[PDB]
């Protein structure tokens, strides 16, 4: 670029403005980092229920499989008495991030219910029990995901402010300030000192020529 | 200090016609032309459109192509060194390619080899030929294919169903002139037929 | 006691007359543009300025017991809540925490009866500081971790 005073100006007022910025989408990246971790550890933590909740379905199952023998499956696949499995959605907002948020039948509204099995009052109890537990872990998956694209998006920009644009500005700054004070100022001077010698070489040219005479 | 602002540099370039400025960065890589082709600028290109149009109509052609693709590589460049080599359109894919051939294959030049000490006209038009017409058959994939997947996505594809073409367009440079001027015209048309026919095969293949 | 008046030109620190006059004094006390804009009479940037010999003011014998204290309590907190608003620009203040909102309403306070002095409201440095720990004792007597002890015990209770 030209160099000049306006724009030495103009790149110093650029170079702060980004380094405001940069500290800006630090914090932003942090918060959303902590949110993630956050969610991680809360999926790590319902990861167990997918085991517990597991466990108590498959108990109920033997129990209704040890009362009615074989389950009638087929029309109306049998094994439970709720989930007329129907999902709904909704957007939360957790730092900028659009984290979904995941409702649905035997967790949530759109759910029904009709007669049932022998145990079907138990593989409810078991069987659609693990229905609360798989949509917790299926929003907290989601979230986890957006999270995650979301800081990998941040992370990229905060990082390439600091190493690209930040490192690409100084050196501007400083070749700007290397050519106004580097060459116009000491131009100025000796513009300047070449006139005074001008000066006086004419002063001790009258001299001479008012003493030779 | 290499910047062009010098008062010397500044007036010569006020005068000057045709200016081959040099930068710094390509003689550090070992490229050895070290021409920055972003900045040099040649105000004979008009004069000699009566030798380009009596020598070869497609020159004046090519060369506003390549033009083009050096200019679309360096925003592409620019854009990358923030965005990420990711959610690139496979059209900028192919752009990108092709662009890498002809910097380190045609404007590349060792300057100290029995082939590159010296390389005639035709032979330049030749490798200019043979890279647009990868561009555009490239392109040409990239517009049609039977479904978007298998017209622009498949450069991956190609880098292996074509590999060989693609290394000999690199390769081609490496043939010195002082073999047979018509030993190396004869290979480069029969390279250009080779590549012609196994591209034209693969989109007319599957698609 | 000299307090010259300088006026920096370009509105930058980097202009020989003030640069120069930097090194041979001991402090300074900028004038903020955008504290104007903001309709704020005196414009002091408090945070940017500051004496570089404010210590010998601040004693026993003069003035009152707790005034480093609360200067650097009320120095921190600004600092906090100019951080904390920048946050709420890009975090939607929907996520802040508690003290988040404390520090927010603090620099609000601040900003808009503490530093916004009228022309003619002489205040004597008792009163002075009487308003700084009205600001101060919004926050938790456990919060004021820049303040020492036994200072939170005499004053905090109003």
């Amino acid at each position: 670029v030209v160099p000049t005073v306006t724009m030495l100006g103009v790149m110093k007022s650029r170079l702060v403005g980004a380094t405001r910025g940069h500290a800006l989408l630090k914090k932003k990246s942090d918060a959303l980092t902590v949110q993630f971790r956050q969610i991680l550890k809360n999926i790590v933590t319902t990861k167990e229920s997918m085991g517990e909740v597991m466990k108590d379905s498959s108990f109920a199952l033997i129990e209704a499989k040890y009362v009615a023998g074989e389950n009638i499956k087929h029309i109306v696949l049998e094994n439970v008495q709720n989930a007329s499995i129907k999902v709904r959605s909704r957007q939360e907002n957790i730092a900028g991030v659009k984290i979904p948020k995941f409702e649905y039948f035997t967790d949530g509204e759109t759910k029904n219910d009709l007669t049932g099995l022998a145990r079907g009052g138990q593989q409810v109890q078991q069987c659609r029990a693990a229905y609360v537990k798989a949509i917790e872990l299926l929003v907290e998956l989601a979230s986890l995901q957006t999270s995650f694209l979301t800081l990998d998006e941040a992370i990229k920009t905060t990082n390439r402010r600091v190493n690209a644009l930040e490192n690409v500005v100084k050196p501007r700054l400083e070749n700007t300030i290397t050519y106004i004070k580097g060459e116009l100022d000491e131009l100025e001077r000796e513009d300047f000192f070449r006139l005074k010698k001008i000066q006086g070489y004419k002063k001790r040219e009258i001299e001479r020529q008012l003493a030779s005479s | 200090g290499g910047d062009f602002s010098d008062p010397v540099t500044s007036a010569t370039l006020s005068i000057v016609q045709v200016f081959w400025g040099l930068d710094k960065k390509l003689a550090q890589r070992k490229h050895f032309p070290s021409v920055n082709w972003l900045i040099s600028y040649s105000k004979y290109s008009t004069a000699l459109e009566s030798f380009y149009e009596q020598f070869d109509p497609d020159f004046i052609n090519i060369r506003t192509k390549a033009r083009e693709v050096l200019q679309r590589e360096d925003d592409l460049n620019e854009i990358v060194q923030l965005v990420g080599k990711d959610a690139l359109a496979e059209g900028d894919k192919i752009t990108l390619e092709t662009a890498k051939l002809l910097r380190e294959d045609y404007l590349a030049q060792n300057a100290f080899t029995p082939y590159d000490k010296f390389c005639p006209f035709y032979k330049s038009v030749w490798m200019m030929r043979n890279i647009i017409h990868f561009y555009n058959l490239a392109n040409q994939a990239v517009e049609k294919g039977a479904g978007m997947d298998g017209q622009k996505i498949t450069y991956t594809l190609i880098k292996h169903r074509l590999g060989d073409l693609f290394y000999r367009l690199v390769s081609q440079k490496f043939e010195d002139p002082a073999e047979g001027e018509p030993a190396l015209v004869a290979k480069f048309k029969k390279l250009h037929e080779d590549l012609t026919a196994g591209f034209r095969a693969l989109e007319d293949e599957t698609r | 006691t000299q307090i010259p008046i300088l006026t920096m030109p370009n509105d930058d620190i980097t202009h020989p007359t003030p640069d120069l006059t930097g090194y041979i004094t001991e402090g300074q006390i900028y004038i903020d543009r955008q504290l104007q804009n903001r309709q704020i009479y005196p414009p002091i940037n408090v945070l940017p300025s500051l004496s570089r010999l404010m210590k010998s003011a601040i004693g026993e014998g003069m003035t009152r017991r707790d005034h480093s204290d609360v200067s650097n309590q009320l120095y921190a907190n600004y600092a906090i809540g100019k951080d904390v608003q920048a946050m709420k620009a890009v975090v939607g203040e929907e996520a802040l925490s508690s003290e988040d909102l404390l520090y927010l309403e603090f620099l609000d306070k601040f900003e808009r009866k503490f530093v916004a002095q009228g022309a003619y409201d002489s205040r004597n440095i008792f009163q002075s500081l009487d308003l700084a720990w009205t600001l101060l004792r919004i926050f938790p007597r456990e919060l004021l971790h820049r303040i020492p002890g036994k200072t939170l015990d005499q004053y905090y209770s109003r």
